[PDB]
């Protein structure tokens, strides 16, 4: 119910087509708040 | 009010695959799919020629 | 409907593996490929699947020798 | 650490020790001190503020 937006289609396909899984993926706002902590001189990034 | 009100919109494009998405086929019928509905007009009709 | 769930906790106890045994229960029954042992009452796949593990039938053992064993088959 | 380990007193054991800790932070970290002073300035993408 969320900015993620590679979930919601497939949420809703899921649920027309009966099958009610849920892929969680990455929401937007924090992919906005890193670029919006990039803008200033301040390295930040995610490891693996 | 940083982001307004901006309000994303539908497109007509963005209508066709919304439709392409719970239509039922393959993943070479939704790979030509989105060749297809790619390459459509304001209008409607299609830009390229199907070969 | 099912009213209060308390027999599956009383077969599972942690409160908590019970959701998660439901939940891969309910998923296949939904999925299909499976035939649910207790006789349905016209209800779906969680309230079935929960009343099958409350009858003490369902668990997170079973469900695991049955998967292993379907693979097995193969 | 020498003026910390030989000089002591009420004031002096304060105001030293967290000068040593971001000297310490400043090497460990690998992170230049010149890097401070930015020298180009980064922009946010036009899709973060719509016109």
């Amino acid at each position: 119910k969320s900015d993620d937006v590679n979930g919601r289609t497939k949420m809703y396909k899921n649920i027309v087509d009966g099958n009610h899984q849920m892929e969680p993926g990455m929401p937007e706002s924090f992919n906005v708040l890193l670029k919006e902590i990039r803008s200033l001189g301040i390295n930040i990034e995610l490891e693996d | 009010l940083p982001v307004y009100q901006g309000e994303t919109t539908q497109t007509l494009q963005d209508y066709l695959m919304w439709q392409v998405e719970l239509t039922p086929f393959t993943d070479t019928d939704r790979a030509i799919a989105t060749s297809i509905v790619d390459a459509v007009d304001d209008t409607g009709y299609l830009t390229i020629q199907i070969e | 409907a099912r009213v209060t769930v308390q027999d599956a906790v009383e077969k599972i106890g942690n409160r908590f593996d019970l959701v998660l045994v439901a939940a891969r229960r309910a998923r296949q029954m939904q999925v299909g490929g499976k035939d649910p042992l207790v006789p349905e009452e016209n209800d779906k796949t969680t309230v079935i699947a929960l009343r099958e593990i409350e009858e003490g039938l369902i668990n997170n053992q079973i469900l695991d020798v049955r998967e292993r064993q379907e693979q097995q088959e193969q | 650490r020498e003026e910390l380990n030989e000089t002591n007193s009420e004031t002096k054991r304060k105001k030293l020790t967290k000068r040593i800790k971001l000297l310490e932070a400043f090497v460990q970290s690998g992170n230049k001190p010149e890097w401070m002073i930015l020298t180009v300035l980064p922009v946010l993408p036009p899709d973060l503020r719509p016109l």
